[PDB]
DNA sequence: GATTCGTATC
DNA sequence: GATACGAATCTTTTTCC
């Protein structure tokens, strides 16, 4: 198994990078029966599931992490088979309706308004949990069918939706759910974090230094400071150097390349260039909008560009990225995107 | 039981005389029904103005008592697609008319609603049978309706109700009501209604019941206001004037103290803005075009929700903002 | 109530000398009457400009007494499906009947422009087998529905909108047969208001006649509006902004006009509209489209209206 | 008494109105698909309405079944409705008959009206019997001639399904890829007839019309009508109707004739570059609307404008316009398929390239836009995706998100078990295939 | 509609 | 011999039979 999978906090007590949000949890999780619905909100990667997991094993006891998955079907107004993947534990479900576009609302009516009417008497009655993971990826109509079926069904089912910048939740739904933030690790706390994983995995280590260059490099993502650890870890005979070299992801190297390139050359032809380079990204299946976030980000690094051009470069983002919003073909706005940014340049 | 229904339908006229507002189309209608010879209709109009009760009205003057077995209607609840428009209507307008004779009625209300398919069928209906049928369309938005269509129809547009109908109108009501109402009230009713009498209705009834004795109270312009929610036009003056004169803090001080004195709204308080703006004279012509342009938006974004102090700031700004080009 | 039939179809012509507009189609349809080898045709145009007139007197001059069993006039209020086409058409084309010698049977395909395409293809076997005995005529309002096929075995017969002689001697004969009371800015009005339609300029001079009597301006204006698009027009072409306001306020907002129906018109007008120049003609076709989207997002009030006023002069006027 | 082109119709092949490469093309694989053991099963003719496939086939057939029959043509009739045989046994049914047509039989089969295609059940069947042709094992078959007319099929009731068939009447919609892609089929993509043929044999029907063409004292303007019908169309057919109703007139009735379609790159050629003979952007995109609404109201168009703009002189201009074109797409793309966005994205790139448009430029080739490449690649990678996930579960208990597989463990997660290969799961290669420049 | 290449004709 | 012309290519994934 994965590092990220094979040192994961399996208790609420296991818990040791954010203290506070521990306690918050705790608080929640000393009388289960008046659990509200939570939304749990922060930075990706910071262990937001971790801690919702945690929460459910101090209610309900171990067991909550035996899986099982399960494949039900699904018919949407034309008639085609769908079908979505329900990880199924016992006391408490995971659903991912962002598996189906924008027929997720016929998921988020027939699988969960299922549950919600079912009843868990066997004379005792307990509600039993349903996790909502990308809560964000709800086309505003699953939303509007969540907000009645948790408003009225409270007695039996209880949500816990997770996601990372809830700005694309409705109202009704953030109205109606309580708001927990988990902030981001500090890089101390990262650091901490891999030097326990190396001390328990018998991996040499020269220096500390280098899990502070990993902490720092991987932006607060423990998870992909963790795959970063063990990629040089296996990458380097299981010792590793301040001469390890930081790796981050291909499509990383290419957008940072595609920055290069739209700085140095500015003309038809490099934009065209651009454009193969962002159906090549495209192709992978990485979303646009952290294209967009990514592509901002990496052209805002470049030392040759004075404030008038970083300003206007954000400017852009913003405004093509509210326009990726509300569009339905990305590649128009990255182009425009890329195109307004080697016009603004020279 | 008359009286175990919303005043909107209770007070749904039942002949002609009583549909007021529009005189040009009722009387040219009783004269096609006096003359005996009704061509194919097409009611066109706002919401609320008078169509579906001059069309039944007009229709139970013609046939007082084959009324049921003379009129087909139909209606936007009604499925009208090609199979209904093939079979029902030419089935019902290809037989022999009841009684001694007469000539079949097909109203169809909401028509707007019906396919472009439902409608290519339908004109060849209308052009084919009309020795022994005429029809009535009744539609809101014309833009829906084929240009055959509306070739082959006759065209009657009813215009939102004018002053003098409603306070007819109203007048019936208080005396069948035994209810009072200052002409402050009515001032204001005819105001909030926009040329829609379902709306004059709604809001009676809301008084009516808003008063504590409805038998010996009269209704002034504060009941109508604080039933209907909405900002006194004193409230609108002193906010325009708060943001207009007064610096950025009282301005903003004075627009959240007036809209929480009695819970009103902005979208209400931005209408009336823009109500008492449209008679100002502005001497720029650029101060139009900005406030225009910016309050259109600010309503746009409330109408889709969010933050209602940054909204209502963005008001207070794009208002003070436009202005400064009136002094250039 | 009563018996008497509206002047539309009281009137209608049923000889090709009555019908009015298209002098040279006319007579080319007269020659083909005469002669009587009629081919197959296409008839397209605006509506009620005498296109299905046209084909039924056609038809009538052509067929005589045999015109009961000679025609097949197939309507879209009739089911024409690929059964319903291959089934009727192929029985009336097989059925072998005794004509004049210059004769054909006719099948008048009236909306062929609503036919389903498979059906189109059927008609195509049928017109390329049969077409020694019977003949095809379409009438339809654009040629383009009607597939290639079908056009490639056709005469293409295009009716121009009337003009306002045409009209004007077509209403003045039916006024001179009912005896109604006019002024000559009476029949002026009815002619701008019809807007090179036959069908609804003897619509609103019945209308007119039926509710005030003499036929004038003013009886004709405060029975009839004038057509919106020229509103439109005048609006969307005002000089400053406060005369394209009062426009549109006093002659579309309080005459009880959908904010929807505006925005389609001024589209539709912004597209054939001269005198702008093409960036001008895109910008604001640019801000009648985001209006558009607006208004049906539900945000339909007047200040939407403005707005796209104001911004249609922001562009027009380098302001 | 009787139609011109009907009076009129070729009786040899030097009298048909068709190139010389074109005849020298088809008669070479007629020949091709005579011979016993023949390379070619069937033969595929597509083209517009009108362009004498059917003509050229009557007179191949005429002048060659002979040559190989030991000691004609068939057509196929969907007007058939025989009895106690459903609608879709038909073509079943004529198909298994006309297979006997080999030894002391032999006829050219011509399906020049095909079985009803829209209906999606017998289109299927259609394909399948056609393929069924084609992979059978019969030692040998008589020739199979198909002849598509290309038409695009105009707008109707809002229901569309196939996505093929419903905006065009084509080979490529109509056949699958199967069928098309394959040894034993012939394809001959048929052209309009060019001015010269029509002009030649406009000329001809007009010199074997002398006396009445003489009578109406036409014949001293026949040459300038000639020419303006050629122009106008590439059809004989109508071309000839169109003569025909001129001529037989006696006034002075315009010479109308049916309006062509306008393809997918010719209305990117015309957005792009503009149009000849018509200076006026604004008619020629009204005219492009009016006309050619089906093609133009659709995603794959701003795609093509999107894709080809570059094709401009070379990718030869100011990176402003550009700019400009790009982000006039992109607003466009905010308005949700409104009228007003498609005509606010044509002519504002008709305005920036009009506006940049001079002598002396040397454009590029237009191509179709490649959104169903990536498509295919995304749709590759949510199979490996979804396979990794599953390896992902039974050997470790491990739920992961879609969204953390594109991002990390499409990349680390492969390195890792390539490293654990070296060293020694299943999925060892990256997710999607190796990232490129 | 544009480019390129090849014909055919005058 | 010039030149206009012509051919190929530039394309893949509510209602009816
Ligand atoms: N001219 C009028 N005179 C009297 N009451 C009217 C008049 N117009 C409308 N009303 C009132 O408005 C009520 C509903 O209006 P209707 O005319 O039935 O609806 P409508 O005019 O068809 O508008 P739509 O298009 O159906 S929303 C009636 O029951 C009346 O009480
Ligand atoms: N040229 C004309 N001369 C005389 N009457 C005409 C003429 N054109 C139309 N009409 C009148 O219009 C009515 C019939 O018009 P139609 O020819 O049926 O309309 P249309 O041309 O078929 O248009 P569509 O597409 O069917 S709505 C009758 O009342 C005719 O008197
Ligand atoms: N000189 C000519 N050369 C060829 N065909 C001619 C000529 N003169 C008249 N025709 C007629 O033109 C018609 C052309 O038909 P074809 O194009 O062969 O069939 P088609 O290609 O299937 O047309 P569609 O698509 O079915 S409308 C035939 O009916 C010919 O008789
Ligand atoms: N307090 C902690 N101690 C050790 N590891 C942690 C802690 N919190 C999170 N992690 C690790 O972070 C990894 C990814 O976190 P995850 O819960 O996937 O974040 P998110 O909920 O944002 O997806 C997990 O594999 C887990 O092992
Ligand atoms: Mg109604
Ligand atoms: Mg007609
Ligand atoms: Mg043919």
């Amino acid at each position: 198994s994965l590092w990220v999978d094979k040192y994961r906090p399996k208790s609420l007590n296991a818990l040791s990078h954010n203290e506070e949000l521990t306690n918050f949890l705790k608080s929640l999780s000393d009388q289960p029966r008046d659990l509200p619905h939570l939304l749990l909100y922060g930075p990706n990667g910071t262990g937001k599931k971790t801690r919702c997991m945690a929460l459910l094993e101090s209610i309900f006891g171990p067991g909550v992490y035996r899986l099982k998955i399960d494949v039900r079907q699904f018919v949407t107004a034309s008639n085609r088979k769908l079908e979505l993947n329900v990880v199924s534990s016992p006391y408490h479900l995971e659903i991912t309706p962002s598996d189906m576009g924008n027929n997720d609302r016929i998921v988020i009516q027939e699988l969960l308004k299922e549950v919600a009417q079912m009843e868990q008497v066997d004379l005792a009655h307990r509600y039993k949990c349903v996790i909502i993971n990308e809560a964000n990826s709800l086309t505003k109509d699953a939303q509007a069918a969540l907000r009645r079926t948790m408003e009225k069904y409270s007695k039996n089912i209880r949500l816990i939706m997770v996601c990372d910048s809830m700005s694309p939740i409705i109202a009704p739904i953030k109205s109606r759910c309580l708001l927990i933030r988990c902030p981001a690790p500090s890089d101390s706390e990262i650091s901490t974090i891999l030097s326990d994983v190396v001390t328990n995995e018998r991996i040499q280590l020269e220096t500390k230094d280098i899990l502070k260059r990993i902490a720092q490099a991987s932006n607060g993502n423990l998870r992909v400071s963790l795959l970063m650890l063990e990629s040089m870890a296996l990458n380097n005979e299981l010792a590793l150097k301040s001469s390890s070299p930081i790796i981050k992801p291909d499509w990383i190297i290419v957008i940072h390349k595609l920055t290069r390139k739209i700085v140095k050359e500015r003309s038809v032809n490099s934009l065209i260039e651009c454009r193969a380079v962002l159906y090549d990204l495209l192709a992978h299946c990485i979303p646009a909008n952290i294209i967009l976030k990514e592509l901002t980000f990496s052209l805002l690094d470049v030392e040759t560009l004075n404030t008038t051009n970083k300003s206007s470069i954000i400017e852009y983002s913003s405004v093509f990225d509210e326009r990726l919003s509300l569009g339905n073909k990305a590649i128009f706005h990255l182009e425009g995107f890329i195109a307004k940014v080697m016009c603004c340049l020279d | 039981s008359k009286e175990n229904l919303p005043w909107v339908e209770k007070y749904r006229p039942e002949t002609l005389d009583e549909v007021y507002g529009q005189n040009e189309v009722i009387t040219t209608v009783r004269k096609f029904v006096d003359e005996g010879k009704l061509p194919h209709l097409l009611f066109y109009g706002p919401p609320g103005t008078g169509k579906t009760s001059t069309i039944v009205a007009l229709a139970r003057e013609i046939y007082g008592k084959n009324y049921s077995n003379m009129v087909l209607e139909l209606n936007a609840s009604d499925d009208r697609g090609i199979d209904v428009v093939r079979n029902q209507i030419k089935d019902f307008a290809s037989t022999r008319q009841i009684f001694s004779k007469g000539f079949k009625l097909i109203i169809l209300d909401e028509a707007d609603a019906m396919t472009n398919a439902a409608q290519n069928a339908l004109r060849r209906v209308i052009e084919r049978y009309t020795k022994n049928t005429r029809f009535c369309v009744l539609a809101n938005y014309a833009h829906k309706l084929t240009p055959a269509l509306l070739s082959r129809c006759t065209r009657f547009r009813f215009q939102p109700l004018p002053q003098e109908a409603i306070e007819r109108r109203i007048a019936n009501v208080l005396v069948h009501e035994k209810l009072k109402l200052s002409p402050n009230a009515e001032k204001a009713l005819i105001e909030l209604s926009n040329g829609d009498m379902r709306r004059v209705l709604n809001v009676l009834q809301s008084c009516k019941a808003t008063l504590d004795n409805p038998d010996e109270d009269e209704i002034s312009d504060d009941v109508i206001y604080e039933c209907c929610g909405a900002p006194r036009p004193s409230d609108l003056k002193a906010v325009l004037k708060s943001i207009l004169e007064d610096d950025w803090g009282t301005a903003h001080y004075t627009l959240n103290k007036v809209r929480s004195a009695k819970g009103l709204a902005l979208i209400d308080l931005i209408e009336g803005i823009v109500k008492i703006l449209e008679d100002y004279e502005l001497q720029n012509e650029e101060t139009r075009v900005h406030l225009l342009t910016k309050l259109a938006d600010i309503e746009y974004s409330i109408s889709k929700g969010g933050n209602d102090q940054i909204q209502g700031s963005a008001v207070i700004g794009a208002i003070k903002a436009s202005f400064e080009n009136e002094t250039v | 109530l009563s018996l008497q039939l509206p002047w539309v179809e009281k009137y209608r012509p049923q000889v090709l000398s009555d019908i009015v507009g298209n002098k040279e189609t006319i007579d080319r349809l007269q020659q083909i009457a005469k002669d009587g080898n009629m081919p197959h045709m296409i008839i397209s145009g605006m509506p009620g400009i005498g296109k299905t007139t046209s084909v039924h007197c056609l038809a009538h001059e052509l067929l005589g007494r045999s015109y009961a069993d000679g025609v097949l006039e197939l309507n879209a209020s009739d089911d024409r499906g690929i059964d319903v086409v291959r089934n009727q058409i192929k029985h009336f084309a097989q059925k072998k009947l005794h004509l004049p010698p210059g004769k054909h049977k006719i099948v008048i395909l009236d909306e062929a422009d609503s036919m389903t395409a498979g059906a189109q293809q059927a008609l195509r076997r049928t017109m390329e087998l049969y077409s020694n005995s019977t003949r095809f005529a379409f009438a339809c309002n654009q040629s383009n529905k009607i597939i290639e096929p079908l056009q490639s075995r056709c005469a293409i017969l295009r009716y121009s909108k009337l003009s306002d002689e045409d009209v004007l001697k077509r209403l003045l004969q039916i006024i001179k047969l009912e005896d109604v009371k006019y002024t000559n800015d009476g029949l002026e009005a009815i002619i701008f208001t019809a807007e090179g339609d036959m069908r609804q300029a003897i619509n609103n001079l019945q209308s007119t006649v039926a509710g005030h009597g003499l036929v004038n301006a003013d009886n004709v204006f405060k029975i009839v509006d004038s057509p919106h698009p020229l509103i439109v027009k005048k609006m969307l072409l005002a000089s400053n902004l406060e005369d394209s306001i009062q426009i549109l306020r006093t002659d579309l907002w309080k005459k009880g006009y959908s904010s929807i129906d505006i925005v389609t018109t001024s589209f539709r007008v912004t597209k054939n509209l001269a005198q702008v120049k093409e960036s001008v003609r895109l910008e604001m076709i640019k801000e009648i489209g985001l209006t558009h989207m607006r208004i049906l997002e539900g945000v339909g009030t007047y200040l939407q209206l403005a707005s796209m006023l104001a911004k249609i002069h922001k562009l027009n006027n380098k302001a | 008494g009787e139609q011109w082109y009907e009076k009129f119709k070729p009786n040899c092949l030097e009298q048909v109105a068709i190139h010389k490469r074109k005849l020298k093309d088809v008669q070479e694989a007629l020949d091709a698909m005579f011979l016993p053991n023949a390379k070619h099963r069937i033969l595929l003719l597509s083209g517009p309405s009108g362009c004498s496939k059917s003509t050229v086939i009557k007179e191949l057939s005429k002048i060659l079944v002979p040559k190989y029959r030991q000691n004609k043509v068939t057509e196929f009739r969907g007007d058939c409705i025989v009895n106690d045989l459903p609608q879709m046994e038909s073509f079943s049914e004529f198909l298994k008959g006309a297979r006997y047509l080999v030894m002391s039989n032999l006829s050219l089969i011509l399906i020049e009206d095909l079985p009803n295609v829209f209906h999606i059940d017998t289109r299927r069947r259609f394909q399948q019997l056609i393929l069924q042709w084609l992979y059978s094992s019969e030692p040998l078959l008589p020739p199979l001639v198909i002849c598509i007319t290309e038409c695009e099929i105009p707008e109707n009731d809002n229901n569309y399904r196939k996505f093929g068939i419903d905006y065009t009447f084509s080979a490529e919609t109509i056949m699958n890829k199967e069928i098309l892609m394959h040894p034993r089929l012939k394809r001959i993509k048929f052209n309009p007839i060019n001015s010269t043929l029509l002009k030649k044999h406009l000329k001809f029907i007009c010199v074997q019309n002398m006396k009445m063409l003489k009578e109406k004292n036409k014949w001293n303007k026949r040459q300038e009508v000639i020419d303006y019908i050629a122009q106008e169309t590439g059809d004989i057919r109508s071309a000839i109707t169109t003569l025909q109703f001129w001529a037989t007139s006696s006034g002075s009735l315009p010479i109308s004739t049916r309006e062509s379609t306008i393809s997918y790159f010719h209305a990117i050629g015309k957005v792009i570059h503009g149009s000849h003979s018509t200076n006026n952007d604004n008619e020629m995109i009204n005219n492009l609307f009016e006309n050619s609404n089906n093609l133009l109201s659709k995603e794959d168009f701003k795609l093509g404008i999107l894709e080809n703009y570059n094709t401009f002189n070379k990718g030869e201009f100011s990176i402003s316009d550009a700019s400009s074109i790009v982000d006039c797409l992109s607003e466009c793309d905010n308005m949700n398929g409104l009228p007003e966005s498609n005509e606010y994205g044509l002519r504002e790139v008709r305005k920036t390239f009009r506006n940049i448009s001079k002598q002396g430029h040397n454009h590029g080739t237009v191509y179709f836009p490649r959104e169903w490449k990536v498509r295919k690649l995304q749709n590759s990678f949510k199979v490996q995706a979804e396979d990794w996930l599953n390896v992902s579960l039974y050997k470790y208990n491990a739920v992961h998100s879609f969204r953390n597989i594109t991002l990390e463990f499409g990349y680390y997660a492969p390195l890792i078990r390539k490293c654990q290969s070296y060293k020694k799961i299943d999925v060892v290669d990256r997710i999607g295939g190796p990232i490129e420049a």
